[PDB]
């Protein structure tokens, strides 16, 4: 419900019609949320019989 | 600076250095033109500069 | 003649609401051409004795200004309001009167 | 990019997604939408000025180009194009798009 | 100070501001109708009036 | 031709916003003592009608 | 709403800033009179000072501005009288009001 | 005399004004009539200044 | 550019579009119709200059 | 102005708003008395020359 859905659709529906714009913005956030750096860590051996 | 202030680097190993501090004229010139087109281009946008 | 009536503008039935109709009537043709017009009117060399330099580009600056400004009014003129005066006429209680 | 693929067929752009429905293609859509990515990259980067606007300053984005130009007296014309340069994040949303 | 300043027009507005004082002894001529030596200087601000 | 016009207006999807024209010639004009003749007619333009 | 944040002021725009915090809290006069009799008290009010001719300068521009609004913009937009409007046109605040 | 406040007979609507500054609203550019006048010519002269 | 005193080359106007005219179809059209317009000039003082 | 100033809501389906705005027209009657009183209006239009 990014857009084209406010003060036109009922909560509980989602807009067949403006589907595909809706999709698109999603994805975009999922892109921005995932700008970062794999840094790295600690690593140590294993002492266990693992 | 016009050459004036020479400075230079020490030469030593610098192993994990970034300075993502650039970017190519294109994007200067694009951001130049968004710059101009958020003002109102009367005296109030020249005055400033 | 019967059942017929007559319109001002071309009309077209109503397309997709895309881009080219948006920009392509001929309301918004006559709009264009008439800034169009008055821009080089205003620049004309005989302004001068009121207007100077600074002046000029400012009333460019407004009439070209006038003109890019979207508006959807032309295309409504030319494929949406040709179907509400035909609904319109055919319930009112004085019919249509036209030459 | 956006802004196109919800059009049909606008600039040059891939359409992986155009399988899926998309009605209103009007410039309120457009503008709308261009607000959306406008305040979503000023959130993501945390910026503080103004940035994409003034695009939408008449109000349809959905024929945003940027271009530059001065006249001269005697007819002549210069018509400096700024296209943007090439880009990762673009390339990279393709292939979300795509998969 | 014409040269000091930006505006194109400068040199004619120069020229000008001395063929008012001298409209009475030395005439010359001035392209544009409408227009004449005792003009005021400033209002040459534009090329086809030159 | 009232009934007519008030019909029209009632059932016309149109919607007449003054809003973006106004925004787009406010970045050139500005109304002051100097430079107010010149767009004198705009501002009764630009003027809220009702 | 979606960007706030903060940014410095020259002090010109300080001394606004405070200068219009006392506009809108109201001027605070405090009545002494000595005619009367033991009666001194303190109230606040919106009237401007306006004490001396350090005031005539802010009235004066506000009377001008308004004036000339009115000449040029309000009244052509709104008279009726076809001979009001051709004498009311062609006439300005620099040589028609003072 | 000071018992007088003046009565305005279109009042500024709330939404005619910007965000805060900290004090201070700017005027939105939307807005027209005297007002706006009023704002121009102070303004003007404030640049000048 | 700086020109000099060459009355072809005086620039009048420089510009600047938001939007592609080719879209508008305004590809033919006079430069000034389609592309904004920048208007400032400061008034300076000649005895200053001096 | 109105030629200039011609925004268009968000969500426009022409077939929905129209048939919708539509709709309530045709609840009337006038349409009918209006034939009637042609008709009488022929009839004594007729007598009367």
């Amino acid at each position: 419900k990014t857009v084209l859905s406010r003060g036109y659709i009922d909560n509980a529906q989602f807009n067949p019609l403006a589907l595909r714009s809706n999709v698109l913005l999603m994805l975009l956030q999922f892109t921005l949320s995932n700008l970062k750096i794999n840094k790295s860590s600690t690593f140590t051996s294993d002492v266990t019989t693992i | 600076a016009n050459n004036l202030l020479n400075s230079t680097i020490p030469i030593s190993l610098r192993p994990t250095i970034l300075c993502p501090w650039f970017a190519s004229s294109e994007d200067l010139r694009l951001q130049q033109v968004m710059h101009l087109v958020n003002i109102s281009s009367n005296t109030a946008a020249a005055l400033p500069l | 003649p019967p059942n017929r009536m007559v319109y001002p503008w071309p009309n077209q039935p109503l397309p997709r609401l895309t881009v080219a109709p948006t920009y392509d009537s001929a309301m918004s043709n006559w709009i264009s051409t008439t800034i169009a017009f008055f821009i080089r009117v205003v620049n004309s060399v005989n302004m001068t004795a009121t207007v100077n330099d600074l002046t000029r580009r400012t009333m460019t600056g407004v009439m070209t200004a006038m003109r890019q400004v979207k508006t959807m009014t032309p295309f409504y003129i030319q494929h949406m309001c040709p179907t509400e005066l035909s609904v319109l006429a055919s319930v009112t209680v004085t019919p249509p009167f036209q030459v | 990019s956006a802004v196109a693929q919800c059009q049909d067929a606008g600039f040059l752009v891939p359409r992986p997604l155009d399988a899926l429905r998309q009605f209103d293609v009007t410039s309120a859509a457009a503008a709308e939408i261009m607000h959306a990515v406008n305040d979503a990259f000023k959130t993501a980067f945390d910026l503080d000025g103004a940035l994409l606007d003034g695009l939408a300053l008449y109000g349809d984005p959905r024929i945003a180009d940027l271009s530059a130009a001065y006249l001269q007296y005697g007819g002549n014309v210069v018509r400096e194009h700024v296209p943007p340069g090439p880009s990762h994040i673009h390339r990279t949303l393709q292939q979300v798009e795509s998969t | 100070a014409g040269p000091m300043t930006s505006d194109p027009h400068s040199p004619v507005k120069v020229f000008m501001a001395l063929a008012n004082l001298l409209a009475q002894p030395e005439p010359i001529a001035i392209g544009v109708p409408g227009m004449h030596q005792t003009t005021p200087a400033s209002q040459f601000s534009h090329p086809g009036v030159w | 031709v009232e009934a007519l016009s008030t019909l029209l207006r009632s059932v016309t999807p149109l919607v007449l916003d003054p809003t973006v024209l106004t925004n787009a010639i406010t970045t050139i004009s500005e109304s002051t003592t100097q430079t107010i003749s010149p767009i004198s007619e705009i501002l009764r333009l630009l003027q809220p009608m009702g | 709403s979606v960007a706030p944040y903060s940014r410095p002021i020259s002090g010109l725009q300080t001394m606004v800033q405070h200068l219009a915090d006392l506009y809108a809290a109201g001027f605070r006069y405090s009545v002494s009179d000595a005619f009367s009799s033991g009666n001194k008290f303190s109230f606040p009010t919106s009237t401007f000072p306006s004490g001396s001719t350090a005031t005539s300068t802010e009235h004066t521009a506000n009377n001008s501005t308004m004036m000339e609004y009115f000449l040029n913009v309000h009244a052509p937009s709104h008279v009726k009288s076809a001979s009001l409007k051709r004498i009311l046109t062609d006439m300005t605040i620099q040589r028609n009001y003072v | 005399e000071y018992s007088q406040v003046p009565d305005i007979k279109d009042p500024i609507p709330p939404s005619a004004w910007t965000g805060p500054i900290g004090n201070v609203r700017y005027l939105l550019p939307s807005v027209q009539g005297p007002a706006r006048h009023l704002y121009d010519t102070w303004r003007a002269a404030a640049r000048q200044i | 550019p700086f020109t000099r005193l060459v009355q072809n080359d005086v620039i009048t106007n420089v510009l600047v579009a938001r939007v592609d005219p080719a879209q508008r179809g305004d590809a033919a059209v006079d430069i000034r119709a389609t592309h904004a317009t920048f208007a400032a000039a400061l008034p300076v003082d000649p005895a200053a200059i001096v | 102005v109105a030629m200039l100033c011609g925004q268009t809501e968000t969500n426009l389906i022409p077939s929905h708003h129209y048939g919708k705005a539509f709709a309530p027209l045709f609840a009337s009657n006038a349409m009918f008395t209006r034939n009637q009183r042609a008709v009488i209006t022929r009839e004594a239009f007729v007598c009367a020359r």
